[PDB]
């Protein structure tokens, strides 16, 4: 009802954030579109 | 005569429709089920 | 005493839902390579 | 007191004066009319019709006046070349004149009705307060549209009391008023159909007859009369507004496009029939045509018409035009004199060599010549340490045929560079640049003018749709919200259904 | 207010000031005739524009002759 | 007959003079140059 | 510089006529009070 | 009590998000045009419309994604699913440049559901409705921008394409070819979006302060309740300020936010304006006093005259690659070159 | 304050966990499949890495006729078999 | 008379700069 | 000469595809729209102090102790155009925001023209799509790249005696 | 083909997943609606 203290679902979230758009900034420099 | 073009026209026609008649039916049906008390 | 189903859950749900279907496809693609 | 953008809101409750300054509007729209048509006729040039018709010349209601018919000049002139004519009062003239007898006598009704504002029929005879039955108003105004509707399509565009209306074939060579039967199945509906015009004006006419009667006598349902706020001569404001900005953008597309009522003989080309070279389609398919039928390259060329291949030329394209580039085209290449004939390229090997023509988009564009494969031959080059298809080293020619020049070659390169420049505008010609003392820029045709006018004004409208229609749906807060308004009616979830006091929790 | 000969002629044309049909009226049917010129003007303009193509409708300066 | 019950009048402040004036003479000190091309 | 002749009538005019008008409204609203 | 006086009921109920009767224009378009944008922009190419890759699927990013404009042998045709060019196949659909009209005509009765929407809230809560005025002037910008200006032109390909260094290549091709810095409607437009973003800080600054102080905390935020009746700043002192500082200031709180609302619309309405224009190539392009002299007085050099030759370079390096359809051909010995560049 | 369920009670809730910690995963991989099974490339027409030019090509397949364009698309597919 | 119509505009800019300045009407309270 | 710089700019440092010329456009869109907006939902919700006949602007006096609109029914309103929460109902953090929107975008556009100084370019994608072979697949931004030539060979077409236009 | 299903297996999963748990409160809702 309230039992995940809202300070954790938002590092969890926000650390998600981080991970996918760190892919997609890696995959600038791999693969299509790298130059290479 | 009768078209290729003619008989897309009478699908696009036909599909706007459907679209905007389910689309009613569902809002009408809505507003009954849910009305305000008043 | 709230309702789970309401015009609002669908909007939410009509963009939250093809948005991670996107964001996995576009994950893929950093994948691929020519 | 009022503020200056108020002023003519005096009017909302004096249907006198309103009719008194609708009076003063008309009497200076038929004013300015027949103004502009004697500025037109004081300069224009009627002497030839092939090179110097009045869409080169400035012309803007002179083709209005031609397209119904009206094709001559008491001073015996006419528009299509004929002297000796002779037109009877309906002449350019005698429509300028007409119309400012109109707008004369327009002038003094108004004063009538400003002073005598208070006419009891404008009362309504229950309450004795100014009143408008808008309703009924519609029924008999529409009757009347419907009558003249119906009539200028049976009568006028027939021919079967009228003269008819211009008409050519699709290359704008043989233009004139002729009478037009109506065409009554699908093709009526093509724009380049004329027999659809007239069936338009018959149909629709009937049918605002019987709208019309139908408006007289039912009245409006409650339902609307509340939503439209029919008891509001602002809301007719609104809403004709929205249709004069509706029919606005139809006359701007169908100018720019082209149709049945804008023929080119009037107001010029098209940019599109520079894009698609549709006059050089027909022009080449006649040389073919001339010469299977054995004729030899000076004669299939000299049996070009003049007037066909001044449209085979960018500078009449109406997209070649700038904004503050004024006046006639005249002022812009000069006044066209002569063809000077058809321009053949050969290298030294003798290939036919093709200048690639400038596209509308370009103020400026490079000489570039190709083979009839695209392959290219030979320019003129900007750089010219490492240049290999110059014309010198080339050995590019120039042959005309057909025109003033049929016959001639030339060789020296500084002579064939110059007309592989002009090459690049399509058909080339000879250009008086001393009288209207012209500075060899090009202006737009009255097909731009008319064009660019008529879509800003329309988009200007839709504001005043816009401006209009808020005022009469919230005439009752136009001077602020009401000072009692409270945090409940504003506030979240105190009313099940926004605004509506009855849905309280 | 003024008298005059025109306007107790036009009189009766300006003399039903509010008067309206109950409730909803010919709205019903005012919404057909809406239905149906909509329909003939999408026609109308994807005849100019070429996505409707019709026999012996050739939407071009050609059909001048 | 009776004198016109609808005349109002007109009101152009000291302020909206001020206004005015400079949005016409920025308006003339822009579009001059096009007018001389 | 060869130049649109009108352009000078066009510049005065296009100052001159809003500007009349609007002190035109200006005197008369302070001959009021 | 009828059924159309019971579904207005449920549309005007209070709720996360109001429908209303607008909301059935809106909403469908809304979404439609937005996951047409999305999808077009995650997979689909415009390579067979302009010779160019699009997609995140291809190896864009989100600078050079676009849904990019059919290709120039289309015309203004409508391109809808079902007509004369895609005959329904919704893979060819696609590769014509389908979604770009799809995205701009959703897009144009969406924006006419907001503003419908704006109507419609503004009159069932007692407002007067300047917002939704204020809202024409996004509209007459898009209207003239993506509609009226390739309906002028030979076809949509000249459009602007729905993406950010697509939209970059555009604000270029309006430099080169209709030289739209020099138009004084641009210009209108300009002094109005700046004038607004001016007017917005200066606006903001001020009355932050100009603060009362109505609280013990140095966090001044705490101390506003939205149902006082009290002016939160002194007008007084804002005036005096901007009176000593500037020589004239405000002093009248309607004029002011009046005035914030009629800058910026002002602006874009004439920017609007001045694409009409261009639609037909009617561009403020040239002075002619300036060519005149020029061509005759070798000598003579202006920043007007050097413009032009920035303009006659950018027209000529990029008009093959951007227009393909045309198959130009420039040999190198006929591109413009300064020295050594 | 219009009687939904408020959301941040909704995302500490422990229901809406469980559901969606299989519903945002789910859709995050059906995505995935979508474009490694190639799918994607195939709905829209989406030209591969290796079917951009034929092998000795240099031109653009470029579109430049409006009733005929399908089939134009469709043969330039067919010089890629 | 192109650079004096110029002149005569902006130098007119600057007097009414003057007169909105010191001849504005002046704001009163309350 | 303003425009001249503008040109010039953009072929030597590619400024449209630079971050910060980026907030610069968002903080100057941005702060035309809230111009736009804060004037037009304060003037929607003026009290009513004026008939028909007269500018309402004469409904507020200098130095009047009342506020002269009703936030709470611009709140109600704003709040129901999009949802409740997105909507300001504390004048304070309202106009703060207003203040900080513009100045933010432009102190960023102003460090994007002060970097690009040290010629610390905007983004360069020129050739980074190619396919199995190897070709060049161009994008938008190699047209832009076009555009942006254009530029360099023809921008002071005298004053360059050696290829590289390093200043 | 067989690529769709592949695709679409998840969403299913997370369909039935998502009915599964929140049937019984989606019941009381529709009740609750007289
Ligand atoms: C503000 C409120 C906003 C609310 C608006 C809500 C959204 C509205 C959405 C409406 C969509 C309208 C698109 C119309 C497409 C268009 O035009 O379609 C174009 C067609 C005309 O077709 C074009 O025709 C051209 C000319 O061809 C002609 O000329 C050729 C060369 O000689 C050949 O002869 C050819 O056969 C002959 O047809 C070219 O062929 C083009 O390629 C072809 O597309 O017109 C037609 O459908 C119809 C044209 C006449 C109707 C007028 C349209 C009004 C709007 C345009 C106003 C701007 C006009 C430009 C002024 C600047
Ligand atoms: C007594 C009748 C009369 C006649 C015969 C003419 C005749 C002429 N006028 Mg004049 N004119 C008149 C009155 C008249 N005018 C008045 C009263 C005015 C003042 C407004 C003018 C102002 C005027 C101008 C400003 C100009 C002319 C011009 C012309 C010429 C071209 C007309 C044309 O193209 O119209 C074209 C007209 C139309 C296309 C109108 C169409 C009406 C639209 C579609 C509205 C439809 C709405 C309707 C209510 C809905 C109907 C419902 C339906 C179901 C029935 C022609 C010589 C032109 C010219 O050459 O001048 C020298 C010109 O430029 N006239
Ligand atoms: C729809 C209206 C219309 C149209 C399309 C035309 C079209 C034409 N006229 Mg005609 N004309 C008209 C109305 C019209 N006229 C009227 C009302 C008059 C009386 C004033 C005349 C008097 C007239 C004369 C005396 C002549 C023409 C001529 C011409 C031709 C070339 C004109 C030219 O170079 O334009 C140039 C246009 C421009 C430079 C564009 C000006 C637009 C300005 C900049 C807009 C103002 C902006 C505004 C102040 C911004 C502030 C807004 C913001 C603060 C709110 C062309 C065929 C000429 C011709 O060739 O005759 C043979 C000619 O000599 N016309
Ligand atoms: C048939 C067209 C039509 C008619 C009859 C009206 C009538 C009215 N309007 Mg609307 N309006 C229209 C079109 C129309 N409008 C359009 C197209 C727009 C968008 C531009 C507007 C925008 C508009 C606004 C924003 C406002 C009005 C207001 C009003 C009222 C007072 C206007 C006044 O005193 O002006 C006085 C104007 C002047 C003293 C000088 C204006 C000079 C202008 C700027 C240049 C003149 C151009 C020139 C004369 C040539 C004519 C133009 C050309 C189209 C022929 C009045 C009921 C006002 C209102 O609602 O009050 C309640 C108001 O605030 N209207
Ligand atoms: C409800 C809002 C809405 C609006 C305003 C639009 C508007 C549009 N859509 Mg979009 N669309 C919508 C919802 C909407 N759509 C939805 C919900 C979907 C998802 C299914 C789509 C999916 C979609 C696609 C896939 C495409 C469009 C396209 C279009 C455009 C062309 C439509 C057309 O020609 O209509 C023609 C049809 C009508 C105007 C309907 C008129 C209804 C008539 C009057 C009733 C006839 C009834 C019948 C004859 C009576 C019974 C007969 C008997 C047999 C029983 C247009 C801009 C096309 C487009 O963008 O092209 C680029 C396109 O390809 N739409
Ligand atoms: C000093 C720099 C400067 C400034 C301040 C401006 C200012 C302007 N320019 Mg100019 N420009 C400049 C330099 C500048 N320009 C230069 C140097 C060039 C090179 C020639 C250009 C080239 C140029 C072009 C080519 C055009 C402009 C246009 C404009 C106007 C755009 C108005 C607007 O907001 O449209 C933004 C768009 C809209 C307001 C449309 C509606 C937006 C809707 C509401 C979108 C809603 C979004 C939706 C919610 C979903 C989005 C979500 C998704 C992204 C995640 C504005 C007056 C345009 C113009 O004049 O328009 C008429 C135009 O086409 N400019
Ligand atoms: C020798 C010669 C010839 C010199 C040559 C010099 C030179 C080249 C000149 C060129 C001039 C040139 C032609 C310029 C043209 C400019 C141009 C493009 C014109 C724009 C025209 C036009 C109509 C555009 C349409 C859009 C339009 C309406 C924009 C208006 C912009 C505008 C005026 C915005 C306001 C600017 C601004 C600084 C406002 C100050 C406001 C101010 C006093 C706020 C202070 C304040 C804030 C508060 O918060 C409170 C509370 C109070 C109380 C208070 O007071
Ligand atoms: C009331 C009186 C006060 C009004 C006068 C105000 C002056 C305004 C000046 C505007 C005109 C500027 C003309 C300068 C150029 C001049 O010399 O040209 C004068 C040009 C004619 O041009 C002259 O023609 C000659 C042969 O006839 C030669 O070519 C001369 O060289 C050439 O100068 O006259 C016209 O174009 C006048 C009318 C143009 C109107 C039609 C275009 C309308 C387009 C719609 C625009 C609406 C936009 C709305 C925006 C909101
Ligand atoms: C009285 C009388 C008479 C006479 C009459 C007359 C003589 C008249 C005249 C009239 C006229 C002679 C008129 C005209 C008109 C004009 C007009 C009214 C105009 C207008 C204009 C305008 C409006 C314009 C605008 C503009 C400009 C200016 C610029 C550009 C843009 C524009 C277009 C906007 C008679 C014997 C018969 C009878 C008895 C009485
Ligand atoms: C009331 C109203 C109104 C008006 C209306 C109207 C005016 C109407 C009209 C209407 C109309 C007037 C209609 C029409 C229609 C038509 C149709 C719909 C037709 C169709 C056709 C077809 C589809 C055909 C087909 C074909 C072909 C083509 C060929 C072969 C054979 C066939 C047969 C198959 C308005 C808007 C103002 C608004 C308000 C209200
Ligand atoms: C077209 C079409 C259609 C439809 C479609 C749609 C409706 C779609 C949807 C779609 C959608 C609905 C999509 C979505 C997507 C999403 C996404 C893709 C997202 C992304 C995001 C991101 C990436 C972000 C990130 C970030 C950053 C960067 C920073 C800030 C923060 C954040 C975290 C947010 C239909 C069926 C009718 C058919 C026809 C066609
Ligand atoms: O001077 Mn002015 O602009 Ca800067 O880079 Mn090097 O330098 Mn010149 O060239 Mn590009
Ligand atoms: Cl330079
Ligand atoms: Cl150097
Ligand atoms: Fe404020």
């Amino acid at each position: 009802g309230g039992r995940i203290p809202l300070w954790i679902v938002a590092t969890v979230a926000g650390m998600g954030v981080i991970v996918i758009v760190g892919l997609f900034f890696y995959g600038a420099y791999a693969g299509l579109g790298s130059s290479l | 005569t009768i078209t290729p073009s003619l008989k897309g026209f009478f699908i696009g026609l036909l599909s706007g429709a459907v679209v905007l008649g389910l689309t009613f039916a569902v809002l009408i049906a809505i507003s009954q089920i849910d009305k305000v008390q008043r | 005493s709230y309702p789970i189903f309401t015009v609002r859950w669908v909007a939410v749900h009509t963009l939250a839902v093809p948005t991670i279907f996107f964001l996995g496809a576009i994950a893929a693609m950093q994948f691929i390579q020519r | 007191g009022l503020p200056w953008y108020r002023v003519h809101t005096v009017l909302i409750n004096d249907p006198g004066r309103l009719i008194a300054a609708h009076l003063m509007h008309t009497a200076l729209v038929a004013g300015w009319a027949g103004s502009m048509a004697l500025y037109e006729l004081a300069t224009f040039d009627p002497s030839d019709p092939v090179l110097n018709p009045m869409w080169r010349q400035g012309m803007f209601v002179l083709p209005f006046m031609a397209r119904l018919g009206v094709t001559g000049s008491w001073s015996g002139w006419s528009i299509t070349g004929e002297t000796g004519i002779d037109p009877g009062f309906w002449s350019f003239e005698g429509v300028a004149l007409a119309h400012i007898v109109l707008s004369g006598l327009l002038f003094l009704a108004a004063c009538w009705h400003w002073v005598y504002w208070d006419l009891e029929l404008f009362r309504d005879p229950r309450t004795g307060e100014p009143a408008l039955d808008l309703p009924k108003m519609f029924g008999i105004h529409l009757f009347l549209a419907g009558l003249l509707c119906f009539g200028f399509g049976a009568f006028h565009l027939t021919g079967l009391f009228g003269p008819g209306m211009w008409v050519s074939d699709p290359y704008g060579l043989t233009g004139s008023v002729q009478p037009v039967a109506p065409e009554w199945g699908p093709d009526g509906f093509n724009p380049y159909n004329p027999g659809g015009v007239v069936a338009h004006h018959i149909a629709a006419g009937i049918v605002g007859i019987i709208a019309g009667l139908f408006h007289i006598l039912v009245r409006p349902p409650q339902r609307l009369y509340k939503a439209l706020r029919m008891g509001n001569i602002e809301t007719v404001l609104s809403s004709s507004i929205a249709a004069v900005f509706f029919a606005a953008f139809v006359v701007a597309g169908t100018m720019w496009y082209g149709s049945a009522t804008t023929p080119i003989e009037l107001f010029g080309p098209t940019r599109y029939q520079w894009d698609s070279s549709y006059f050089q389609q027909e022009i080449n398919r006649r040389v073919q045509a001339s010469l299977a039928s054995g004729a030899t390259l000076e004669e299939a060329w000299s049996a070009i018409p003049e007037k066909l291949a001044f449209y085979d030329y960018i500078g009449n394209n109406p997209a070649k035009g700038g904004l503050f580039r004024t006046g006639p085209m005249n002022k812009g290449d000069g006044i066209a004199q002569a063809w000077k004939g058809h321009a053949v390229f050969r290298n030294k090997e003798g290939e036919e060599l093709f200048v690639r023509r400038m596209p509308a988009f370009f103020e400026s564009f490079p000489v570039i010549l190709t083979d009839k494969n695209g392959v290219v031959k030979a320019d003129i080059p900007f750089r010219r340490a490492e240049s290999k298809y110059s014309f010198e080293q080339q050995g590019v020619t120039v042959s005309f045929y057909g025109g003033e020049l049929n016959g001639q070659t030339f060789t020296d390169p500084p002579t064939v560079k110059s007309y592989a420049r002009k090459a690049i505008f399509g058909e080339i010609f000879e250009f008086d640049t001393e009288t209207l003392n012209s500075d060899g820029i090009f202006r737009t045709s009255p097909r731009g003018w008319f064009t660019f006018a008529h879509a800003v004004f329309a988009l200007l409208f839709f504001f005043g749709h816009i401006w209009h229609g808020a005022r009469t749906l919230f005439r009752d807060v136009f001077s602020g919200i009401d000072p009692e308004l409270s945090p409940e009616q504003v506030e979240w979830g105190f009313y099940q259904k926004v605004g509506d006091v009855t849905t309280r929790r | 207010a003024r008298r005059t000969w025109l306007g107790d002629i036009l009189r009766p044309l300006n003399s039903e000031y509010g008067k309206v049909a109950p409730g909803w009226g010919t709205t019903p049917l005012m919404a057909v005739f809406m239905g149906l010129f909509l329909v003939f003007l999408l026609i109308i303009l994807e005849i100019y524009n070429s996505t409707l193509i019709l026999d012996g409708v050739n939407v071009s300066w050609k059909a001048l002759g | 007959m009776e004198p016109n019950p609808n005349r109002q009048p007109v009101e152009l402040n000291r302020t909206s003079l001020y206004l005015g004036l400079l949005l016409i003479l920025v308006l003339a000190l822009l579009f001059s140059s096009y007018f001389f091309n | 510089m060869e130049v649109n002749q009108l352009g000078l009538i066009a510049t005065a005019l296009f100052v001159l006529v809003p500007s009349v008008f609007l002190i035109i409204l200006y005197v008369q609203t302070e001959s009021q009070q | 009590r009828g059924w159309f006086d019971i579904l207005d009921d449920w549309l005007k109920r209070d709720r996360f998000v109001f429908v209303g009767w607008s909301g059935i224009l809106l909403f469908p378009c809304a979404y439609l045009a937005l996951g047409g944008w999305l999808t077009g922009t995650t997979f689909v190419t415009s390579w067979y419309t302009h010779g160019l890759a699009s997609s995140y699927l291809e190896g864009c990013n989100f600078l050079t994604v676009a849904v990019s404009t059919p290709a120039n042998s289309m015309g203004h045709s409508l391109l809808l699913l079902w007509g004369p060019e895609a005959q329904g196949d919704f893979t060819r659909w696609c590769q014509l440049g389908g979604l770009w009209t799809f995205i701009a005509l959703h897009g144009a009765f969406g924006l006419i559901g907001f503003m419908l929407r704006q109507f419609e809230i503004a009159r069932l809560v007692g407002v007067r409705p300047y917002n939704a005025i204020a809202f024409s002037a996004p509209i007459a910008v898009f209207v003239s921008v993506f509609l009226i200006y390739p309906l002028g032109q030979s076809s949509w390909f000249f459009a602007p394409s729905f993406g950010v260094a697509a939209i970059f290549r555009f604000l270029l091709f309006f430099q080169g070819f209709h030289n739209w810095t020099l138009n004084p409607f641009h210009m209108m437009g300009v002094a109005g979006v700046l004038g607004g973003a001016l007017l917005c800080a200066i606006h903001g600054a001020t009355v932050e302060n100009t603060l009362f102080q109505d609280g013990e905390g140095a966090s001044t935020f705490r101390a506003f309740n939205p149902t006082q009746a009290e002016e939160t700043y002194s007008m007084v002192t804002a005036n005096r300020f901007w009176s000593q500082i500037f020589g004239i200031a405000f002093s009248n709180k309607r004029w002011l936010h009046f005035f914030m609302l009629f800058v910026p619309v002002t602006g874009l309405w004439m920017s609007a304006i001045g694409v009409v224009g261009l639609a037909l190539n009617l561009r403020s392009y040239d002075f002619i006093s300036q060519e005149i002299r020029a061509a005759e007085d070798p000598e003579f050099e202006t920043f007007y005259t050097k413009n032009l030759l920035l303009n006659e370079g950018i027209r000529a390096w990029m008009a093959p690659q951007d227009q393909p359809h045309e198959n130009f051909v420039f040999p190198e010995e006929v591109l413009p070159r300064g020295n050594a560049l | 304050t219009t009687g939904e369920r408020p959301f941040s009670d909704i995302i500490t809730s422990v229901r809406y966990w469980v559901i969606h910690s299989i519903t945002i995963p789910a859709l995050f991989i059906a995505g995935w499949l979508f474009v490694s099974t190639g799918l994607a490339y195939d709905v829209f027409g989406t030209p591969r890495p290796d079917s951009y030019y034929a092998q000795e090509q240099r031109s653009i397949p470029l579109v430049t006729d409006r009733f005929e364009a399908k089939q134009q698309v469709e043969t330039f597919l067919e010089q890629l078999k | 008379m192109e650079t004096i119509t110029y002149v005569f505009i902006f130098a007119c800019i600057i007097a009414l700069f003057f007169f909105a300045i010191f001849f504005r009407e002046p704001p009163r309270i309350t | 000469g303003t425009f001249n710089f503008m040109i010039v700019f953009q072929a030597e440092h590619n400024i449209l595809m630079h971050p910060f010329h980026q907030l610069g456009v968002a903080g100057v869109f941005g702060g035309a729209l809230f111009c736009a907006m804060h004037g037009s939902l304060v003037t929607s919700s003026l009290i009513r102090e004026t008939t028909e006949t007269e500018s309402a602007n004469y409904g507020y006096k200098f130095g009047q102790e009342e506020e002269t609109y009703n936030i709470v029914a611009a709140h109600g309103y704003f709040g129901r155009l999009i949802f409740q929460y997105a909507s300001f109902n504390n004048s304070r953090s309202l106009h703060f925001f207003l203040a900080a929107w513009p100045v933010v975008g432009v102190w960023f556009t102003a460090l994007g023209i002060s970097t690009m100084a040290f010629n610390l370019n905007g983004f360069n994608f020129n050739h980074s799509v190619i396919d199995a072979k190897g070709n060049v697949i161009n994008t938008w931004a190699d047209i832009i790249n076009r555009a942006n030539l254009g530029m360099e060979v023809m921008h002071e077409r005298n004053a360059h005696n050696f290829p590289l236009d390093l200043a | 083909d067989w690529r769709v299903l592949v695709v679409l297996l998840p969403v299913l999963l997370a369909a039935g997943w998502a009915v599964r748990n929140i049937l019984p409160y989606a019941v009381k809702q529709v009740q609750k609606l007289l």
